[PDB]
């Protein structure tokens, strides 16, 4: 097995299982939501012309990521 | 245009972008790190010269003594490169050190001295590292290898929370100097900073600001921001800092703004930065969660209502008011943006004043004594800003200083307060996300220790070593005729440096197996060793490729396996720091041209910029030509415009090191298959005749070159007389320096044994007459084809199943290439038999030896020893030495048996040297060394006399040559001013030191150049004296030896079913069968493929490469059989200018062009000569061929372009259908021969201590049957295989011995019992006092 | 000897599920024993050279 | 402490010395007799260690005061030992190696791994011996009762 | 045997640890030995006491005490505990891993002319194998008398 | 010099020809013998015993 | 033939800037160095495995 094609299994796996894991976090298909779920602002149609099934605004989004940016 | 050399075999070169900077010379770390360990450096701040400063002057008790240094000096060797290795010691110069000892007496402690002692010293020696960057050691050719090892200075790392399992990561922050305390932050899970001054306990990380003298509200004043509240019940506000969800809405001007509820948005902030707000009336709740941020008291009584550091509680507020207190002042706590931190961990630090912050300092370093106020004082002030305990380097602050991004890049060697509160402000931010954490394996915080930085610093451990000597030699007594040299020992200063080259895993041996295998070896950068992490610590940490390591380190070539990425290579243009960081070249892009003042960049300084590839396109004047150009900041490539770019690449091989950039199509392999075939290059054995690679990379030349197997010409010239052993250039008027004899020798390194016992040689490719340039090849090393590195063979090589002879990885020879022994390689194994002394005698080394009948005794000679030249076999007596014995009580039997023929017993043994089972080779040297004591024997002054007519003969063939050359040289002064021409050579040239001419300098000149032939004949006269000294003198043998005699076979293996042939790009496999010429598959010409090769490990293992290689190779030797067609024919050269330049000039926009129209006609048929193999294909890593330019190229040729052509098979005759690719792929024959790897036991020696059968290959060793072949014996029902396979097999000395006779008798049946692994376990036990017994049925 | 595998660094993910813990409680009992009761005496040392 | 007792049952204060002068005396006899007794695994004689001693401290002078090197013949001319009584000095070893000595990185084999027992039987020899014991036996079938008992007790 | 003193090449040796730790405790009796013979202070007997117990604690487990002592070389001495106990110990690595008499190795090829039930050995490998059954044989037949 | 494998099997050892080496024992007894060829012989182990 | 698509990091994370190229072209210095962080991380734990 030649020692650099379980390294292709490995790396493979590697590639899929994070691209999977993102890909997961997309939120594809939602409800209209029109109100963002922490601020209660109106969300902009463009957004969710980009994104359906945005249940938090952008900045409130962006605060989210910002704590989530450690952990915790 | 070319050199002459380059002018006979022009490697044709596709690879479109322009070469900036040359490769330089690769060997420049070694060469250049030694250049600054063995130099005297007068501002001393390099190497042995800093060392020397740093220890010396020498202090006594008192200061009654002080030794001080003058000066060092390396002597010369005793012995030169060659004789060290022949004799086996290290290539050393030995350290003297000029040296000054003062006294001083009563009231003068540096005025009035009594007595100096100057004197030269012998402390120790030191290695030398020899022309090519590697050692001899022990005679061996030692590498000593670089470290990655992790620099001093500021490092900001993170815990990845998996520290805690409630989530939350923990940043922290180590401050590692150079020697001194580690001062370590981290954060807390609840958010509070700590400190621990050497890895101890924790202490509140205000203690550290504390004790620095900070109180709470100078602390609150530097680590935050301060929102100020007044009466009534107003705010004033900054308009950035609202950000976090509307709690209360805004109260100005009374109006509206936006209300509650929702969040602070970026609408917001702008209408109250539009509408001027500056001030807002807020409530009693919103000041409720804040933190007072100085003192205050009420101003009737001065008495404290509230300090700083407190919640604020709203009667608290109506109490500064009924205070009349207008200003309230708060700390600014978002939990996103500007966290509290610094706050919450004063709220939880116990103590608030110097006087006891030193106290919880002086009880985490010295626990349990009661702390003074100076003596715990006196040790935190000494401990972070004394430059006797906390040293900071200068890279120390390089690094300190550009984390924290300032511009100091020079400064103190200790901290201060504000270098101490600038860590914490940053690993602050590292919370709050302004900037990332650092990396393990940034190149930027992973500094190179080279050779000449770890000789130093195993010098300077060493002058520690002997300064304990001499600060207490010094003051006892202080007597004078006391000299500098009864003090100083050489030996604690020499057991710290032939320790360091002599056993140290940072100095290993030098893969020598290929100028490859050792030009890699060189330039490799280990993260093991000594300051650095061992495979332990190692991770899943380092061992990955990090964006930093681009120009640097190469990402591809690393050993795979145990450690992989812990080992690396440096890359092509890689460069050291002068602080020790790797710094790679980046030519400057100005305004939006592409400027040539190269810049080379460490990996600190490469994320500030904006750096191109060189893969993009530029104009003939230096401009950018697409407008979004691809560049890579700091993490990140993405698409920046031409003018905001500062840096281009300087050319595509600049991401690999020398070991992968000879890989052509590297671009179309897998990164791991190109690791793959970097690592099987170096692992290459040199061929009978060496060969080019018909498609090379073009850096072939260069590594050939620039390590040393090759005999590069040092200055220009004519070849005086060319041998198979030496080269004489006579030089040109040009570069002759006027006082020189006129010719330099080259002496060539004829058939000598490497590291891995393969055979190094060196052969003339220059001929009589021809001219030669300086740097220009004359003879070829191992493994190498004119100058241009030569790793293997061109081999007709073709994809296709056939038979399951190449099934999984396999290959399937011709017996055409065993027929022209193009892997056939010369193997020179010495084995050597070492007459000792031992008790009862010691060892003869006779011919007359025991009762072996004296048909393998006539290869001997007349001492015992068999001539040069023999062909041994197996088992063939090499030195016939006999050892002395008693008698040793013969058996019954025997009694009987030696009364009958009466032969006594011969009293004496039969150890002698025998050659081991299976190699066959010739004998190529004998050397006998022997104890001065012992006088010789006839072999040994056979030997010698021979040696001494050599050695006698070369330094007269030296001067009577050098004369040759000097006689031509003074010659050419007689032309000129008092010219004696046609009486020159009339007159006898030894009066030609009475030759009269115009008394001008020339004639002075004259009286010179002849003169320096007399000092040829004195230094003649004085080196053969040295010659008689070391061949005559006795041998420094290790002591009980007397007669060491290293007989030299060579072997010459040839290919086999089972040796190991591989590609470069990372397609190896076990050659499986050697197929017979007839059988092989061939074309409609009749030419048989020389190798079949499997297609089913090319879709899989995705390296495209070998079969783009494969129709380069097609291509190549489709060129090479029309220009050996045409001279075939002998056409003229109308058809061959016609065709060869058509040939050189191929593909789109090459930057190679070589004009044959400016070519001699005799230059053109020596191409055509060199050509008529095939021609050379260069293709540059990145750069090089694209797959039209091949079909163009095989168009040239009458092949088909496709690459495949139809092929019939060999043994009957009808065509495999689906035409086959065939080709020239570059094969390789690995060093894994199944010559070294086959191995068979039936009963040989065993291990004394258990009784086990011996261990390896050479000491006729068993197999490991371990515990997993015992459980899978196990899990069939084999039980009685597996008992004799613990028993009679291994073990058991009684019942192997009775398996042995039943053998012989016919009698397959063991009775095995008990091991004898067994009983010395029941003795072990039974050795403590445990009564473990055997029970009775 | 517990062993609660006391090394150096952060340790990795798998080796807390690979490094076993052998064996539960005895051993443990004893040393609870022990690790509860030398909080108290400061002088605790075996060594014949300090002693 | 035990010449530190034998010192006081022969010091006398009469002659009105220090004692920390008489003691010294024993203490240097007796820590350096038994480092000459009980220290090395291979017991040497008392004078032979100061054999060793005095050419470890003279042959360390002529490292410098020579050259490069003091050869062993050159040790015949400083100390009056005749190159032989010098040669057997250097020939004796140093508390020599141990058998765990790590090899190593091969399978962590030590070197009592590699150390082959030579007084051993080999199975060669030993059917060869075997079978020279009745071919004796069969050789002896061809002699009558007499000469062959003869020859098989002398 | 199971802690010998082997002569190797040029007059060196190389012992096993354990004559350490029993040179250690032969030299501990005996100086206890002489100081209960003197009727020493108590003091100087109580460390030699203590001395002694400590070597037979570093002789039967060099390390469960503290320190494991080391000689002149910078690793610990192996002990009869490390001697029975341990990945390189006798239980673990010569009660199972051992090597094996009648065994070779080579390379693996292919060779597809082969049925399922044969590998092709070579033949100095089988030479070196079957010797003792080639003996046997080959004097069976009687081609050779004697075994020499 | 090389042992010539059956190709067959070089999914059950899962041994590739890109250098492995194959270490071959000789079973002495005729009860190893045996064992050898009712147990361990390469065809009457032809089925996973997984 | 296809794209070879986006390349992982020994972070887990995955490189955005994918590979929009292939082994029948060829890859140029950027792509280059970007694999090798997926197959050093693959053969490392293959051969730690
Ligand atoms: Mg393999
Ligand atoms: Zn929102």
């Amino acid at each position: 097995s030649d020692e650099a094609d379980e390294a292709y299994s490995v790396t493979e796996q590697l590639t899929m299982t994070g691209i999977n894991r993102i890909r997961q976090k997309i939120n594809a298909h939602g409800i209209p939501v029109y109100l963002c779920e922490a601020c209660g602002n109106p969300i902009p149609e463009a957004r969710r012309k980009i994104f359906p099934g945005v249940t938090l605004c952008v900045e409130c989004q962006a605060y989210q990521e910002r704590q989530r940016k450690h952990y915790a | 245009v070319y050199s002459y050399t380059e002018k006979k075999r022009i490697r044709k070169d596709f690879g479109k972008r322009p070469q900036v900077l040359d490769v330089p010379y690769l060997l420049s770390i070694q060469l250049d790190s030694f250049q600054k360990f063995i130099e005297q450096d007068p501002e001393g701040q390099y190497g042995l010269e800093a060392a020397f400063r740093s220890v010396f002057p020498i202090q006594s008790y008192s200061g009654n003594s002080e030794l001080q240094y003058v000066s060092y000096r390396l002597g010369e060797p005793v012995f030169d490169v060659q004789e060290c290795q022949i004799r086996g010691v290290t290539y050393s110069a030995p350290l003297r050190v000029k040296l000054r000892l003062v006294i001083y007496e009563r009231e003068a402690p540096e005025g009035t001295v009594k007595d100096i002692k100057e004197q030269e010293v012998y402390m120790g020696e030191i290695p030398l590292m020899t022309d090519n960057g590697t050692f001899v050691i022990n005679g061996t050719e030692r590498v000593i290898v670089s470290q990655l090892h992790r620099s001093p200075g500021v490092f900001f790392d993170s815990d990845k929370g998996k520290t805690h399992s409630s989530g939350k990561v923990l940043y922290n922050a180590r401050i590692i100097p150079y020697r001194g305390s580690w001062l370590d932050f981290e954060f807390d899970p609840k958010d509070n900073l700590f400190v621990r001054i050497d890895r101890r306990r924790k202490l509140p990380a205000t203690i550290i600001l504390r004790a620095l003298n900070y109180t709470t509200e100078q602390i609150l004043d530097l680590f935050f921001e301060k929102v100020i509240f007044e009466i009534k019940l107003q705010m004033e506000l900054v308009p950035e800092r609202l950000r976090g969800t509307a709690s209360f809405d805004i109260e100005a001007n009374g109006k509206v703004y936006v209300e509650k509820g929702r969040r602070i948005t970026a609408r917001h902030i702008r209408q109250l930065e539009k509408d001027d707000v500056k001030l807002i009336e807020v409530p009693v709740e919103y000041i409720a969660g804040k933190v007072v941020a100085k003192d205050y008291i009420d101003e009737s009584t001065g008495e404290l209502i509230c300090a700083a550091n407190m919640e604020l509680s709203l009667d608290l507020l109506a109490k500064l008011s009924q205070s009349g207190h207008k200003r309230i002042e708060t700390l600014f706590t978002n939990d996103l943006d500007h966290g509290p931190y610094i706050s919450e961990t004063l709220r939880v630090d116990p103590t608030n004043d110097r006087l006891s912050a030193l106290v919880e300092i002086y009880r985490m370093m010295r626990p349990g004594e009661p702390p003074t106020r100076e003596a715990a004082e006196s040790l935190f002030e000494n401990l972070f800003f004394s430059e006797d305990r906390y040293d900071l380097s200068a890279v120390g602050r390089m690094k300190f200083n550009r984390s924290l991004l300032r511009e100091e890049i020079e400064g103190s060697g200790i901290l201060s307060k504000d270098d101490i509160i600038d860590v914490m402000k940053k690993l602050i931010d590292i919370r709050n996300g302004k900037g990332e954490v650092d990396d393990i394996d940034h190149l930027g915080n992973r500094r190179i220790r080279s050779v000449g930085e770890m000789a130093e610093n195993q010098f300077r451990v060493g002058l520690v070593r002997v300064e304990r000597a001499v600060k207490e030699r010094l003051s006892l007594g202080d007597l004078d005729t006391l000299m500098p040299q009864d003090m100083i020992n050489a030996k604690p200063i020499s057991a710290a440096v032939k320790e360091f080259f002599g056993s140290s895993q940072l100095s290993q041996f030098m893969d020598q197996n290929n100028p490859l295998s050792e030009i890699t070896h060189k330039r490799r950068i280990s993260a093991l060793g000594p300051g650095g992490l061992t495979r332990e610590r190692a991770g899943f940490e380092v061992r990955d490729v990090h964006p930093t390591h681009y120009g640097r380190v190469c990402p591809i070539e690393t050993p795979e396996g145990p450690n992989i990425g812990l080992i690396n290579s440096l890359s092509v243009y890689a460069q050291t720091n002068e602080y020790g960081f790797l710094e790679t070249p980046y030519r400057k892009v100005t305004d939006g041209v592409v400027t040539d003042e190269i810049h080379y960049l460490s990996a600190i300084e490469e994320g500030n910029y904006v750096i191109a590839q060189a893969n993009s396109n530029l104009d003939e004047e230096g401009h950018f030509v697409e407008d979004l150009v691809t560049c890579r900041s700091k993490g990140e490539s993405s698409l920046f415009s031409r003018d905001q770019v500062d840096y281009m690449d300087v050319s595509t091989q600049q991401v690999v090191s020398v070991g992968a950039s000879l890989i052509p199509f590297l671009e179309h392999d897998d990164a791991n298959r190109a690791l793959m075939g970097a690592n099987m290059q170096r692992q290459a054995v040199p061929t009978l005749r060496a060969d080019k690679p018909l498609v090379g990379t073009g850096m072939e030349r260069a590594v050939a070159v620039d390590s040393g197997v090759t005999a590069v010409a040092k200055r220009g010239g004519v070849v005086q007389y060319v041998d198979a052993s030496r080269i004489v250039i006579k030089v040109n008027e040009d570069e002759m320096y006027p006082g020189e004899a006129g010719i330099d020798i080259y002496n060539l390194t004829k058939y000598t044994r490497s590291n891995q016992n393969t055979c190094i040689n060196q052969m003339p490719c220059v001929s009589l007459g021809e001219p030669v340039e300086r740097g220009d090849v004359l003879a070829d090393g191992p493994s190498t084809d004119l100058g241009e590195l030569a790793l293997g063979q061109n081999m007709r090589v073709a994809f296709m199943p056939w038979n399951g002879y190449n099934f999984e990885d396999s290959i399937l020879v011709s017996e055409r290439v065993v027929q022209e022994d193009r892997f056939t390689t010369i193997h020179i194994q010495e084995l050597a038999c070492v007459s000792r002394d031992t008790k009862l005698g010691p060892e003869e080394i006779t011919a007359d030896i025991p009762n072996v009948g004296e048909a393998a005794l006539s290869k001997l000679d007349e001492s015992g020893i068999v001539y040069i030249g023999a062909e041994v076999t197996g088992g063939d007596i090499l030195v016939g030495k006999v050892t002395p014995k008693g008698e040793t009580q013969l058996t019954p039997e025997e009694k009987l048996l030696r009364a009958i023929f009466g032969e006594k017993a011969s009293d004496v043994k039969d150890s002698s040297l025998r050659v081991p089972n299976g190699v066959s080779g010739t004998v190529i040297d004998v050397q006998v060394f022997t104890r001065d004591g012992v006088e010789k024997d006839k072999r040994a002054l056979e030997i010698e006399e021979m040696q001494l007519k050599q050695a006698k003969k070369d330094l007269s063939e030296e001067l009577q040559i050098l004369e040759a050359g000097l006689f031509s040289r003074i010659r050419a002064v007689l032309v000129a001013g008092g010219v004696e021409a046609e009486k020159l050579d009339k007159l006898p040239r030894d009066r030609w030191l009475e030759l009269g001419l115009t008394d001008e300098e020339k004639q002075n000149q004259l009286e010179q150049l002849a003169e320096q032939y007399d000092e040829l004949k004195h230094e003649f006269e004085k080196k053969l004296e040295a010659k008689r000294r070391k061949i005559t003198q006795g041998d420094d043998l290790a002591p009980g030896v007397l007669k060491i005699v290293k007989v030299y076979l060579a072997v010459k293996r040839r290919i086999q079913p089972g040796d190991k042939m591989a590609g470069r790009h990372g397609n190896k496999g076990v050659i499986s069968k050697i197929n017979p010429i007839e059988d092989m598959p061939y074309d409609e010409n009749g030419t048989p493929v020389d190798i079949v090769l499997n297609p089913l490990g090319v879709p899989s293992r995705m390296n495209i490469g070998q079969i783009l290689e494969t129709h380069l190779g097609m291509a190549a030797k489709g060129i090479g059989d029309k220009i050996n067609a045409m001279l075939k024919q002998q056409q003229e050269v109308a058809k061959l200018r016609e065709f060869i330049q058509r040939a050189y000039d191929l593909g789109a926009d090459v930057r190679q062009k070589v004009d044959l129209s400016t070519f001699s006609d005799e230059e053109v048929m020596r191409l055509a000569e060199n050509l008529r193999k095939g021609m050379p294909i260069a293709t540059p890593v990145f750069d090089g061929a694209k797959e039209a330019e091949i079909k163009e190229l095989l168009k040239l040729g009458d092949l088909p372009t496709s690459g495949q052509i139809r092929l019939y098979d060999g043994r009957t005759g009808e065509q495999f259908e689906r035409p086959v690719t065939v080709g020239y792929m570059y094969m390789l024959k690995l060093n894994h021969l199944v010559d070294d790897k086959m191995h068979a036991r039936s009963t040989g020696s065993y291990s004394l201590v258990t009784q086990q059968p011996l261990g390896g290959k050479a000491q006729f060793g068993g197999q490991r049957f371990g515990e997993m072949e015992v459980w899978a014996l196990e899990a069939y029902g084999a039980a009685y295989t597996l008992q004799e396979m613990l028993t009679v097999k291994s073990d058991d000395v009684n019942g192997r011995t009775k398996m042995y006779k039943n053998i012989v008798d016919g009698n397959h049946q063991m009775e095995p019992g008990m091991p004898e692994s067994f009983n010395v376990l029941l003795k072990e036990i039974r050795s403590l006092g445990i009564n473990i017994e055997l029970e009775d049925e | 000897d517990m062993g609660i595998q006391v090394m150096e660094e952060a340790p990795d993910a798998d080796d807390l599920m690979l490094a076993e813990n052998t064996a539960d409680e005895d051993a443990a009992e004893a040393a609870a024993q022990v690790l509860s009761s030398v909080e108290s005496e400061i002088g605790r040392t075996t060594d014949p050279v300090r002693m | 402490n035990i010449g530190l007792m034998k010192a006081v049952d022969k010091f006398e204060y009469r002659r009105g010395y220090k004692f920390s002068t008489y003691a010294t005396w024993w203490i240097r006899q007796a820590i350096t007799r038994s480092i000459a007794d009980q220290a090395r695994t291979i017991r040497i004689p008392v004078h032979m260690i100061e054999t060793i001693n005095k050419l470890n401290r003279i042959s360390r002078q002529m490292l410098q005061e020579m050259g490069r090197e003091p050869t062993p013949e050159e040790l015949a001319e400083r100390m009056l030992m005749p190159e032989d009584k010098i040669r057997k000095v250097l020939k004796i070893a140093k508390e020599p190696i141990s058998m765990e000595t790590p090899i190593g990185d091969d399978e962590d084999s030590h070197l009592g791994d590699f150390i082959e027992d030579t007084t051993l039987e080999l199975p060669l020899d030993s059917a060869t011996t075997e079978s020279l014991r009745a071919a004796t036996h069969d050789v002896l079938a061809g002699l009558t009762a007499r000469e062959a008992k003869v020859l098989r007790m002398r | 045997d199971l802690r010998p003193l082997v002569p190797l090449d040029g007059g060196r040796f190389a012992t096993s640890d354990l004559n350490d730790l029993y040179r250690r405790v032969i030299n501990r009796n005996n100086r206890l030995k002489r100081l209960l013979d003197l009727a020493a202070p108590d003091i100087i007997v109580r460390n030699e006491k203590r001395m002694l117990q400590e070597a037979v604690d570093a002789l039967l487990d060099n390390g469960r005490r503290g320190r494991a002592i080391t000689g002149s070389n910078k690793r610990p001495l192996k002990s009869l505990a490390d001697m029975i106990k341990g990945k390189q110990g006798r239980f673990r690595q010569n009660l199972l891993g051992k090597r094996v008499d009648y065994s070779g190795r080579s390379v693996i090829t292919v060779g597809p002319y082969l049925r399922l039930h044969q590998c092709g050995l070579p033949k100095k490998m089988a030479l070196e194998l079957f010797k003792p059954f080639i003996y046997g044989k080959l004097e069976l037949r009687g081609l050779a008398t004697t075994i020499k | 010099k090389a042992i010539q494998l059956h190709p067959l099997v070089c999914a059950a050892y899962n041994a590739d020809f890109d250098g492995d080496q194959m270490a071959v024992h000789v079973p002495l007894t005729l009860e190893a013998q045996l064992e050898a060829r009712a147990l361990m012989m390469s065809t009457n182990n032809i089925l996973s015993p997984a | 033939a296809g794209m070879r698509g986006l390349m992982a990091k020994p972070d887990g994370s995955i490189i955005e800037t994918p590979i929009t190229a292939n082994f029948r072209e060829g890859l140029n210095v950027l792509q280059y160095f970007i694999s090798t962080h997926g197959a050093r991380k693959g053969l490392a734990d293959t051969a730690l495995k």
